[PDB]
């Protein structure tokens, strides 16, 4: 698990970031596994896997993106109305699909950063900055219908294209939390 | 199930010279624990097996022994000492304990020390009496204290509230109260406690009277 | 060994019956220009208790001057009592 | 510091139960057994009462077997000695005990203070002070007559306990279902009756303080 | 995951006072990989072992373990110890074992003395079933599911003999590490401090 | 630790009915007990491991009929036939031709290794069922006995413990 | 025969003109490797005494 | 875990794998070793978006035998008053 | 690092080299780190080789994201006197770089 | 059966004179108890046959002095000299260099195998008496302990017996 969201009017663009901090608790943080795996080893350099799942409402329009860290994006962990546009958000990489036809998307997480590894368990003013690797967002439209909960999740899983550096003493049992 | 027994009842011995105890059991045991009732507290950890002392207890002492007899031998006698042993086997269901050792201190003879009262104002008119002769202050315990009452010897309703040897001067203390009706109270004049000291070859003769005040 | 105790010194054999004929014969120096190494030791430890003994520098006292031979049982007690 | 505390005890009549208990401190009870270990007032101590670490291991001997009930709770660290069928044979001092294991046999290291148990069913009765007074020398023993109450604990206090010297704490006496005592005061003639010698005897159980005093008659 | 399990990672603390009686039970263990108990205030956080996170995302375990119990005394303490080793579940009375009981056991002798300290005590599989399930995520005992495979007591095999100038105590703290270890079908549980 | 031991002795009589069960037990808690010499080996170690050998000696008169089953169950005879038992090893008994017969069956059980002190169940049970009634005229006696030798085959020991 | 190794007393290490030995010494633990880097982040020399 | 719709495909055919700490599990069992030693699995469901105009919601369950498992110890068949159906 | 303890004291010490910071590290399990250990019976010099673990490959001196390395020292174990024993015992740290370069030459200071 | 079996328990003290006997106990006596695993071989055989390993280990704190002798002695301790015990095979101790020996005896009695129902005599007595009297200042601890860790070598076993 990494985290869900709902719905409540129309367009109501979610934007959520991935941060590999321990300091940020959970929901708007790392849960239950990801947080202790997140934590035992220093630096990481490589993609993830990303499955979503769509339950609820029908006839649905929708459209999920990447972003990259140092660019300008919306508010993390905050739905409201996107400020940006379709020429930045189709620009950067996009796909296009219907809450109909399918209803889940796997997709993998490219490594987009210019810094060398970011690094989970960090302090300071540099926590917030050499943890970042990627943001999953996401922008509804044909909402709504009938009244009925739209719900979204979002999974994540290693791939085998990345690496893991110097062995780290585990989280202790204060640190593991689950939402 | 088998019945431990000490030979030593009542012991007292002066400070410096050879202690010996022995817990006589009617078996053959192992290994026959001991213990320390001092005068207040409860036994704490004393003796282990046959010859292992505690931590805190003092390495003057020495115990041994095979078989069915065991000894706690005291090598050198102090003012500490006063207290009361017991000695355990650990072998069947019912572990019965020892009969209880009272070593006390030895020290040399003491004369007694009597103030003897009447009995209150307050408990004649509560219809009783209780002639009490307060006895303080000296070595032996061991005293036959008998009843002066108009030429008569009266053991009966005697009385005997026994504190043990003070831990201070080392002497001994006894209450020798006589219970009595207020008509038995007032028939008598004559009212004497006197003392059996192994040194007072007569006994000291100190009395009251009721028709005195 | 056949029982398993394991050990990390090894224990020699200790207490060497008849270690010597007791005739004194011949069977130079004893001791000498070769420096004592039975004068000091370790007699807590049975392997180093098996050194030598000398302290003085010697020779050999010689061949003794009775045919008979009287350090054995067998001719010791062969008298009777 | 070890602090097998006890907690419990009183006045039960026979026919009656009594659950007994003892706090424990400076270590976990979780390992060691503990035992109930009662002091007859003639001095003879019994073994009466041991469980494991576990609840399932019970050593009762001949006595009693069938008449009581020893329980223990790891976590809260305390014990339970749930008593039933209550007589004068077991009028007596109750001990927690804890019991450690030797090479061959067991053995007890370290003992509470003690709950007083007595299993008799008379009535509560207050105790009754009365002064004793000579009808000459440098030392004069006085004294109070406690006399007339059940309930065992009770307090004797001369002038808040200060003159200790002298002070000879007679102890109680049964006697005509009475426990009766003669609490007495060594009190110098500079002193009496010159100054004030008072005997606050003071009775926990009953929940009575009396305050008396020696004057001569 | 080798890499955190079989470096030695402190699980416990006891000490050998010189106040105790010869064959006093002084600290039992359950053996298992699932120990630990120390914490601490200042920050708020409760110490874990390397070993035990990683096997607490799983259902069963298998595998050796390999204690390491060093000591720290002066150069002038003596006496020695017993690493009995009795094997079964984790919940019978276990501390009514005579000392010459447990002879019978595996168990392995030790000075206190010397120039070495840490006597690397290792666990044999000693089981009736060769999979040995997380108890920890259900709430209620139930006899066939287990987790320890045996018990530790470390006995009070001979008494602590000291000079005056130090202290009359030794500490003895319980590494943590495995060998031969095997893990499968996983889960997530946060497991709690075992407060024995 | 591999002799004949025997476990049980009963009697088979004329009065009883087809397919009464004559014999029910446990060929490994018979074999926990204080008068056998496989005591002194399974009391120090827990772990057990091991083959089934079954010899059972019946003594009838030939003055008699009648014929026995003797089955070896693993677990519990819950709902298995009594009609279909000879899919199961057996040995059968007859008044007219044999009186001994052996059983050789390996270990059945969940898992690997036997722990004494708990059981979640019995791993053999042996059977013996009434196949064919005693009967008798006037003057044959009413009675035959019946004896079960077992033992243990092949056995492991692993895991020492300090408790009996 | 077994041998147990111990630690030796006596070490001189240090720097070029910075001289030091000590009488209780312990193994100096390495692990790694002084990594170089492979996109240079920096075309030019490094700073050293023949360029300053 | 696995995610889909009813609309979809309405249909799942899975495998079963062996997560099991001991050896093998056995049917005909009792006591308490009968509720231990014989279960290997658990498939649960939860469901969402529910629900709508009133309409009955029925799930189906059916099992079938792989070739990666073996079989051991020909017992004797069940009785004529076990062989029941639902 | 070297330390000073007197025969007639007991107790021990850690020594581990801690990336970035002690988070959410746990205490008792240091020794996954790269460490040495101290102790009042056996030695008082030990050494310790880190490679750079770091986010980035270059340091900036006038404003840094976080530390690099954070060494520890942590009580391992209590350290007790009687009567007369010293009540103090000193501790030091001698550290140095190895493999240094050196890239892009500022004016400032 | 061939596990070093600890046998007894004591403490050297102090306060002990020049010869004094410190242990006097029997080795093969004590290894007949019920609370070791050689009682689960030796229970259904009743012949013996054996060797003696011995290994003793004491603790003194470097501010004692003194020494012990550890002498082995087949029978009893009848007529022999204290000043001419180390013909015997022996192992001494001292405050200055060790503190572990280790002695290795053959089996020493009047006949090969041992009955343990009736013994005529004892076959080994493993001795240990004050070689040197431990001294003590102000302040050097009064106690060092001392344990006797004892074991079988070359264990034979004949004729089994059906009582305990």
């Amino acid at each position: 698990f990494l985290c869900t969201f709902t719905f409540n009017s129309n367009n109501k663009e979610y934007t959520f970031p991935i941060t590999l901090s321990s300091t940020s608790n959970p929901p708007h943080g790392l849960p239950s596994t990801l947080r202790w795996f997140f934590n035992l080893f220093q630096l990481y350099r490589g993609p993830l896997d990303l499955t979503i799942i769509i339950t609820g409402a029908t006839d649905v329009d929708g459209m999920a993106w990447f972003t990259p860290v140092g660019l300008a994006v919306d508010t993390p962990w905050v739905e409201k109305e996107s400020a940006l546009q379709i020429d930045y958000k189709t620009a950067l990489g996009a796909v296009r699909f219907n809450t109909r036809r399918t209803g889940n998307i796997q997709i993998r997480l490219p490594w987009y950063s210019y810094l060398y590894a970011v690094s989970g368990a960090l302090d300071g003013l540099g926590d917030k900055t050499d943890s970042t690797f990627g943001l999953v967002s996401i922008q509804i439209a044909n909402y709504n219908h009938s009244d009925e909960y739209l719900s979204f999740s979002c999974y994540l899983s290693v791939t085998e294209q990345s690496e893991f550096y110097f062995p780290r003493a585990p989280l202790n049992s204060n640190a593991m939390l689950s939402t | 199930d088998i019945v431990l027994t000490q030979s030593p009842a009542i012991m007292s011995a002066s400070p410096g010279e050879k202690v010996t105890m022995t817990c006589s059991a009617t078996s053959g045991l192992s290994y026959i624990h001991w213990y320390q009732q001092k005068s207040g507290t409860s036994p704490k950890r004393w003796i282990y097996d046959t010859s292992k002392l505690a931590f805190g207890a003092p390495a003057r002492f020495s115990g041994s022994g095979s078989g069915t007899s065991y000894s706690l031998t005291i090598s050198s006698m102090e003012a500490e000492d006063a207290a009361t042993y017991y000695c355990q086997q650990w072998d069947v269901n019912p572990y019965t304990f020892g009969g209880g050792t009272k070593l006390e201190i030895k020290r040399a003879d003491a004369a007694p020390t009597v103030s003897i009262f009447p009995p209150s104002s307050e408990q004649l008119t509560s219809g009783g009496a209780s002639v009490v002769c307060f006895l303080n202050n000296f070595y032996p315990k061991d005293i036959n204290v008998k009843w002066k009452i108009d030429g008569s010897e009266r053991q009966n309703g005697v009385l005997n509230s026994w504190t043990d040897q003070d831990s201070k001067d080392s002497t001994y203390s006894m209450s020798s109260t006589l219970t009595l009706t207020k008509d038995e109270y007032e028939r008598h004049n004559s009212y004497t406690c006197e003392a059996t000291h192994k040194t007072s070859t007569s006994p000291i003769v100190k009395s009251f009277n009721r028709n005195e005040c | 060994d056949d029982s398993g105790g394991f050990s990390t010194t090894v224990s020699t054999e200790q207490n060497v019956p008849d270690p010597q004929v007791g005739i004194t014969t011949m069977r130079m120096d004893v001791s000498g220009v070769q420096a004592p190494v039975g004068a000091i030791t370790t007699i807590e430890d049975p392997v180093l208790a098996k050194k030598v003994p000398e302290t003085f520098p010697e020779l050999k006292p010689g061949e003794s001057r009775h045919t008979s031979d009287h350090m054995s049982i067998y001719k010791f007690m062969g008298r009777s009592h | 510091e070890v602090k097998l505390v006890e907690s419990g005890g009183g006045l039960v009549k026979p026919g009656g139960s009594l659950k007994l208990s003892c706090a424990a401190s400076a270590f976990t009870i979780t390992t060691y057994g503990m035992s109930w270990v009662r002091q007859t007032p003639e001095k003879r101590l019994e073994w009466v009462a041991t469980i494991t670490a576990g609840g399932s291991y019970t050593y009762y001997p001949d006595s009693v077997k069938g008449r009581f009930t020893i329980s223990r709770d790891n976590a809260k660290n305390t014990l339970y000695l749930q008593m039933s069928s209550l007589r004068s044979g077991d009028t007596a001092m109750y001990y927690c005990a804890r019991k450690v294991t030797s090479v061959a046999e067991y053995y007890f290291d370290y003992w509470g203070q003690g709950t007083t148990l007595t299993v008799s069913s008379p009535k509560t009765t207050p105790p009754s002070v009365y002064p004793l007074a000579p009808a000459a020398a440098s030392m004069v023993t006085l004294g109070c007559l406690v006399k007339g109450y059940f309930p065992e604990p009770v307090t004797v206090t001369w002038n808040s306990g200060s003159l200790s010297s002298g002070v000879h704490t007679f102890p109680a006496v049964l006697q005509s279902d009475l426990y009766t005592l003669s609490s007495s005061v060594t009190v110098p003639s500079s002193t009496w009756p010159s100054e004030t010698v008072t005997c606050n005897v003071a009775h926990p159980a009953s929940s009575t303080k009396v305050d008396k005093k020696i004057v001569p008659r | 995951f080798t890499t955190w399990t079989s470096i030695p990672t402190l699980a416990a603390q006891f000490p050998f006072n010189a106040s105790d009686s010869v064959g006093q039970q002084i600290k039992v263990i359950p053996v298992d990989p699932y120990f630990f108990q120390m914490t601490n205030t200042n920050p708020d956080q409760k110490c874990i072992t390397a070993l035990a996170s990683i096997c607490q995302m799983f259902c069963f375990w298998r595998g050796d373990l390999v204690f390491d119990f060093q000591v720290f005394p002066t150069k002038y303490h003596s006496g020695r110890l017993l690493f009995c080793f009795v094997p079964g579940n984790e919940l019978i009375d276990v501390t009514g074992i005579t000392l010459k009981q447990a002879t019978t056991a595996p168990c392995a002798v030790m000075d206190i003395a010397g120039v070495q300290s840490t006597l690397r005590f290792r666990v044999p599989w000693i089981s009736d079933t060769p999979y040995r399930v997380n108890r920890y995520t259900k709430e209620a005992h139930q006899k066939g599911e287990y987790t320890a495979i045996g018990k530790l007591i470390v006995y009070c095999y001979n008494r602590l003999t000291s000079p005056s100038n130090v202290a009359h105590h030794v500490r003895v703290n319980v590494y943590l590490s495995a060998i031969n270890l095997e893990c499968f079908a996983p889960l997530y549980h946060a497991m709690d401090v075992t407060t024995q | 630790g591999e002799k004949f031991f025997l476990i049980h002795s009963a009697r088979w009589l004329t009065t009883h009915a087809l397919f009464h069960e004559v014999a029910k037990l446990d060929v490994v808690k018979l074999l926990y007990n204080e008068q056998f010499a496989v005591q002194g080996l399974l009391r120090y170690h827990t772990y057990a491991r091991f083959g089934i050998e079954i010899q059972v000696q019946i003594n009838p008169t030939p003055f008699q009929q009648g014929g026995l089953i003797c089955a070896m169950v693993p677990g519990d005879q819950s709902y298995g036939s009594i009609a279909s038992l000879t899919v199961y090893p057996h040995g059968l008994l007859n008044c007219n031709i044999n009186n001994v017969v052996r059983i050789k069956v390996p270990f059945i059980y969940t898992r690997g290794a036997y722990h004494f002190k708990d059981p979640q169940y019995p791993v053999w049970e042996l059977t013996i069922r009434v196949w064919s009634e005693l009967n008798i005229g006037t003057g044959t006696s009413a009675y035959t006995s019946l004896n079960v030798l077992a033992r243990f085959t092949d056995l492991e020991l692993h895991g020492l413990t300090p408790l009996s | 025969e077994q041998m147990i190794q111990s630690v030796d007393r006596t070490a001189v290490t240090g720097a070029s003109y910075f001289t030091s030995v000590d009488q209780s010494s312990v193994h100096t633990a390495e692990v790694g490797s002084h990594q170089i880097e492979p996109l240079k982040t920096s075309v030019d020399k490094p700073g050293s005494k023949k360029t300053q």
